[PDB]
């Protein structure tokens, strides 16, 4: 299982940025995908998750509304759309493959803990600075 | 319309230690599941064999709630078909398990400056625990050939191990309160059902 | 299976001497490289004392140099870390790491201050030094 | 008594990136190994197939020093018979390797408030690198069936990946300067020897 992250970069406050996590070697729909945010010197914190294979999504209160996570089966890529970005959202973002719904009995799976998710991908830095 | 005492289980001042987890059987009440899945307080929500939206329609004979406090790393261990020290010797979940495991961070409530060592977990046990089995016996663990004879010594260790639970501890080491919901329909009558 | 059991630890007065024993089971202590690690609350584990070579050569970090002595007992299959002149800054959780085997690899001298390098880990034992108590 | 230029290798203002590691061949000098193992500055010191005390007596035809900066987690990867992304696609160590790998923390030197993105590592490569082989080519990596054709696109990714290297980053993410010493006696004359 290989995860490739795309997007990220310097953004002005209030900017809209889209992050794409490539999926290879597994079916995206079966697994539960959770996006994680890591602040410098801090543990990774979950922001948006694919709770169910049906496509139900849960957003943390901090990122609720502003952040929308979408899954494209045809391209086998999961897209996280970030809007109204703020300086507090400057951190490294990760995508987690998670447990497979089909293999396990799980119907709803969401976790904010990095250890729970089975697989990890390289981080992509997203920086929002008013000064530049 | 007598609601099931979910708040009592979730909003409990004292939670049992991992080695002696507290089980509460809930029945003969109209269970409200909407509050559990509509609340963002819970850090981790996992449902195995059941769907949270579908829970309201479904009727279950009995619901079992298991309450314990574990480290952030240990939260991963408590799942069906997952191997961990906590799973092996403290709390065991059946592979064919229907229910939802809910965990939320309790760092502020269960961490003090000195550190909360009241919570204990069974580091050493003779055999892996069978599913839904609780071992509370405090007997010195024997590892070497020499018999412990009930006295602490070299190669003999007390099973229970304290948790540091400092406030400044990292998220992995921070105390996490976990409530495990078990739904059983084996009994012929159905009582809890849901909200109508 | 490799199992590590830690012994000792507790409240100590400043300048106190405490001995920490890490039990070893399922492997030969001499072959592997044993490194003691100290974890401060909210901080990554930091190596303090290590068994650099199978011969028994030991390296101590400058902070713990002299005060901390690490000894290996083959007969009891336990590695002992002796701590002297303890200070409040030494209040932390202490771990013992099995490390890579010298015989299996080509390593003759092995020491690392990074937790990831060491192959195996054992449960931590809290050591607290407080003047107040 | 012309000492080998160990200080130049270890005390170097600029260190090469992981993908294009810098190799320096040292010979025809009296190498002093005592300073390396008598210094507590190095966080990690590993010797494979050689003993640091014995190094002074031993004579080697040539010594190769490899300098690169890697993350704290990646330090574990660079070892004989160890599998990692850095090992697989950036720097590869032979299983039958004689030498010492030395790593020390360089957080203060190589971290700036904005972050030092100059250092790069090869995230994607077609095949695992053979031991002591350096790949510097910057060609778009193809993963899907569709040809990249030299243009960045979906399923086509630039191999090099920047390192955040922030000052506040954790010890695992902090930059670590690593010097790998390779001792070769295959050549018939012995030059470096010791003190
Ligand atoms: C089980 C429980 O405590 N639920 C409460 C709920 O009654 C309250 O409305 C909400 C907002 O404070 O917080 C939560
Ligand atoms: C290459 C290098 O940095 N060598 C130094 C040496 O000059 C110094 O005398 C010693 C004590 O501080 O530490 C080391």
């Amino acid at each position: 299982v290989q995860l490739v992250e795309s997007g990220g970069g310097l953004v002005q406050p209030g900017g809209s940025l889209r992050l794409s996590c490539a999926a290879s070697g597994f079916t995206l729909d079966d697994y539960a995908i959770g996006w994680f945010r890591q602040a410098p010197g801090k543990e990774r914190e979950g922001v948006s998750f694919i709770t169910s294979s049906d496509g139900s999504t849960y957003y943390v209160d901090s990122v609720k509304g502003r952040f929308t996570i979408s899954r494209d089966n045809a391209k086998n890529t999961v897209y996280l759309q970030m809007n109204s970005l703020t300086p507090e959202d400057t951190a490294i973002y990760y995508c987690a493959v998670g447990p497979s719904f089909s293999y396990t009995g799980s119907t709803y799976y969401r976790s904010e803990l990095p250890w729970d998710y089975d697989y990890w991908g390289q981080g992509t830095q997203v920086t929002v600075s008013s000064g530049g | 319309t007598n609601l099931c005492p979910f708040g009592e289980v979730f909003n409990a001042t004292r939670f049992a230690s991992v080695y002696a987890w507290n089980r509460k059987r809930i029945s003969n009440c109209v269970a409200d599941y909407s509050v559990l899945y509509n609340s963002a307080s819970f850090s981790t929500f996992k449902c195995y064999g059941v769907s949270p939206t579908k829970l309201n329609d479904l009727c279950f004979t009995n619901v079992y709630a298991d309450s314990f406090v574990i480290r952030g790393d240990e939260v991963r261990q408590i799942a069906p078909g997952q191997t961990g020290k906590i799973a092996d010797y403290n709390y065991k979940l059946p592979d064919d398990f229907t229910g939802c495991v809910i965990a939320w961070n309790s760092n502020n409530l269960d961490s003090k400056v000195g550190g909360n060592y009241n919570y204990l977990y069974r580091l050493f046990r003779k055999s892996n625990l069978k599913p839904f089995e609780r071992d509370i016996s405090t007997e010195i663990y024997q590892a070497g050939s020499t018999p412990c004879n009930g006295v602490e010594g070299f190669n003999c260790y007390f099973p229970l191990q304290s948790y540091g639970f400092q406030p400044t501890n990292g998220v992995g080491y921070q105390p996490y309160r976990v409530v495990v919901l078990s739904f059983e329909l084996l009994h012929a009558p159905a009582t809890v059902c849901g909200p109508k």
